[PDB]
DNA sequence: GCATCCGTGAGT
DNA sequence: CGTGTCAGTAACTGTCACGGATGC
């Protein structure tokens, strides 16, 4: 009936009162972290609820099964996922903060590229800014501009060398 | 509950306080506090004034106090809690990541417990730990003993990024490091003019 | 993005505003993969 | 499961305790699963029985 | 009604 | 995966002034 289902929860509560606080200190000595010991205790008692063979015989010690399960839980937690990550904390001192270099070289190169782009015909300038700035394919630019495929190919081929001519005349390093 | 369960409803944890906030008349309690204020009983009148200070704020703003109970917790973008790689091959992540991870672990375990129909003792003892995990994520160390990391070091919470000299304000807003700046040892210069 | 805006407003963030902000739920507790450096799906660093 | 913001519970003065007229220690017993709290009670049905 | 205790702060 | 004799943190107070909500 309805009381048979409440008897099971009343059974779990007793093993709580008698074993959970004692298993917590064991897991705490094995790990050293209390917030992790609480997780260990909860998972162990969950597996206890899932195994009626351990809750069946009262004439057989049940605390030892809990200790062994907690030990095999902590030894598992002590493997690969903990192995790599657990080492460092950024908030903790002794860890270098991530730095990013300045954009000086990139800014100067961008200025020179824009200058060399100004001295190109509208067609060449509108072609190189659709292949490198927009990253489109060779046929996409041809479809957009309403021109042929080899037309885009030749326009890129010449505009690249025109930029090279304008840069070498200003002493841009190879 | 076994006897007169048909007559009352009770609850535990934070969901109970959520229901209590839902079953709460804002205007009625505000005017009930003003009633106590209208009668000069200083000893028991100051303690009512201070309550009105809180209740009228939820009354006028049109904003429900239900926000004090959370159903979903926001996660700060990863670049503000970055995980860097070390020259020894291993890694190092911010404490906020460990706090979020503990929250996630306990929440997923609670989902499992709800699905399995686990005993109410386990489910309540799990919800308690979820509460403590959210409390550690927001302000670790405020209640009880803080969540210790490796080496008995208290983990830095989200509120720790704003506190004191090391917090965001006095460290990155009041004072900033600037470019076009240098530093060197000073030396007397009698030859130089005042300007 | 000009720098003249009068008021800065603060208030309680509703649990619905949290979902309005979020671009997805962080389901799994994993972070990244410790070989490919690629973050695991639905983790704390999910792309 | 719903959770409470620690800034409004443990932070002095307790904002939740001021809203619901509940004591701080009573709130501490409620939230962390140490004592049940009555959310509602059918008083008329109790009178009729 | 009052003693207690908690939480706040403490150079760049 | 199964797990069943038993099995107990580390660390630590060698800060303090001050105010006000907390509690007998």
């Amino acid at each position: 009936v309805s009381g048979a289902a409440a008897a099971e929860a009343a059974l779990m509560r007793a093993l709580y009162d008698e074993h959970a606080a004692v298993l917590w200190r064991y897991a705490l000595r094995l790990t050293g972290d209390a917030a992790q010991a609480e997780d260990v205790v909860q998972e162990t008692l969950l597996r206890a609820w899932q195994h009626p063979e351990v809750i069946g015989d009262t004439a057989r010690p049940a605390r030892a099964w809990l200790f062994t399960v907690a030990r095999n839980m902590i030894i598992d937690e002590r493997r690969s996922a903990r192995f790599r990550n657990v080492v460092g904390s950024t908030d903790q001192s002794g860890t270098p903060e991530q730095s990013t270099p300045d954009e000086v070289n990139a800014a100067l190169d961008r200025l020179l590229i824009a200058d060399a782009l100004a001295q190109l015909s509208a067609e060449h300038r509108a072609v190189i800014q659709r292949s490198y700035y927009r990253g489109w394919s060779t046929a996409q630019i041809a479809t957009d501009l309403g021109i042929a495929e080899g037309t885009v190919k030749s326009r890129l081929h010449y505009a690249v060398r025109a930029l090279r001519l304008t840069l070498q005349e200003l002493g841009v390093t190879r | 509950v076994d006897r007169y369960g048909e007559y009352f409803t009770g609850a535990m944890g934070a969901e109970s306080i959520q229901k209590l906030i839902e079953n709460f008349d804002i205007d009625a309690e505000a005017e009930s506090l003003r009633d106590v204020i209208r009668n000069g009983k200083g000893q028991k009148k100051l303690r009512a004034l201070k309550r009105l200070k809180v209740v009228a704020a939820f009354q006028q703003s049109g904003n429900s106090p239900m926000g004090m109970v959370l159903d979903a917790v926001p996660v700060i973008p990863p670049e503000l809690r970055p995980m860097v790689q070390l020259d020894g091959g291993r890694f190092a992540t911010s404490d906020l990541n460990d706090l979020y991870r503990r929250v996630i672990n306990r929440n997923n375990r609670l989902k499992r417990l709800i699905d399995l129909g686990a005993p109410e003792i386990i489910v309540n003892n799990e919800k308690r730990m979820l509460q403590e995990s959210v409390d550690a994520l927001f302000d670790n160390g405020r209640r009880g003993r803080p969540v210790t990391g490796p080496g008995n070091r208290p983990l830095k919470s989200l509120s720790d990024l704003l506190k004191g000299k090391q917090g965001r304000f006095r460290q990155n807003l009041l004072g900033k490091r600037v470019d076009y700046s240098g530093r060197s040892v000073i030396v007397v210069g009698p030859q130089l003019k005042l300007h | 993005d000009v720098n003249f805006f009068d008021e800065l407003r603060i208030g309680l963030a509703t649990a619905e505003d949290i979902r309005q902000w979020s671009y997805g739920e962080v389901k799994k507790p994993e972070t990244i993969n410790y070989r490919t450096l690629k973050p695991e799906k639905d983790g704390l660093f999910c792309e | 499961a719903p959770v409470t913001h620690i800034w409004y519970f443990k932070g002095v003065p307790s904002r939740l305790g001021y809203l619901l007229d509940l004591a701080p220690k009573d709130l501490e017993k409620i939230i962390y699963f140490a004592a049940y709290v009555i959310t509602s009670v059918d008083e008329e049905m109790r009178h009729n029985e």
